[PDB]
């Protein structure tokens, strides 16, 4: 199908999130993102790693 | 938000040559400017011609 299913405005696939505080415990390790997905999208939590 | 890389920097560029022909243009090159260290090379006429 031509239309009605994929975009041709500018948008990426995979998207890099740094992480906007962490933490060096001494036995763990925290990293606090934000997943911002942006408008007349769809993110599917299973593409989703760290 | 998303993280979309706004520098996209290629190999085959030269950012420090197009900065100081681009400082040439815009101003009195021979003037020193200890903040930037913008002090250009220069030799010396009676040296490099006899």
């Amino acid at each position: 199908p031509t239309h009605d299913v994929t975009t041709d405005r500018s948008q990426r696939l995979t998207l890099r999130f740094i992480p906007v505080d962490r933490e060096d415990t001494a036995y763990s390790y925290k990293a606090r993102f934000t997943l911002a997905v942006g408008d007349n999208r769809v993110l599917d939590m299973a593409s989703t790693y760290f | 938000a998303s993280q979309l890389n706004a520098v996209v920097d290629l190999q085959d560029r030269n950012t420090e040559l197009s900065y100081q022909l681009l400082l040439d243009s815009i101003g009195d090159r021979t003037r020193y400017f200890s903040m930037w260290n913008q002090a250009v090379d220069s030799y010396d006429p009676d040296v490099r011609i006899i």
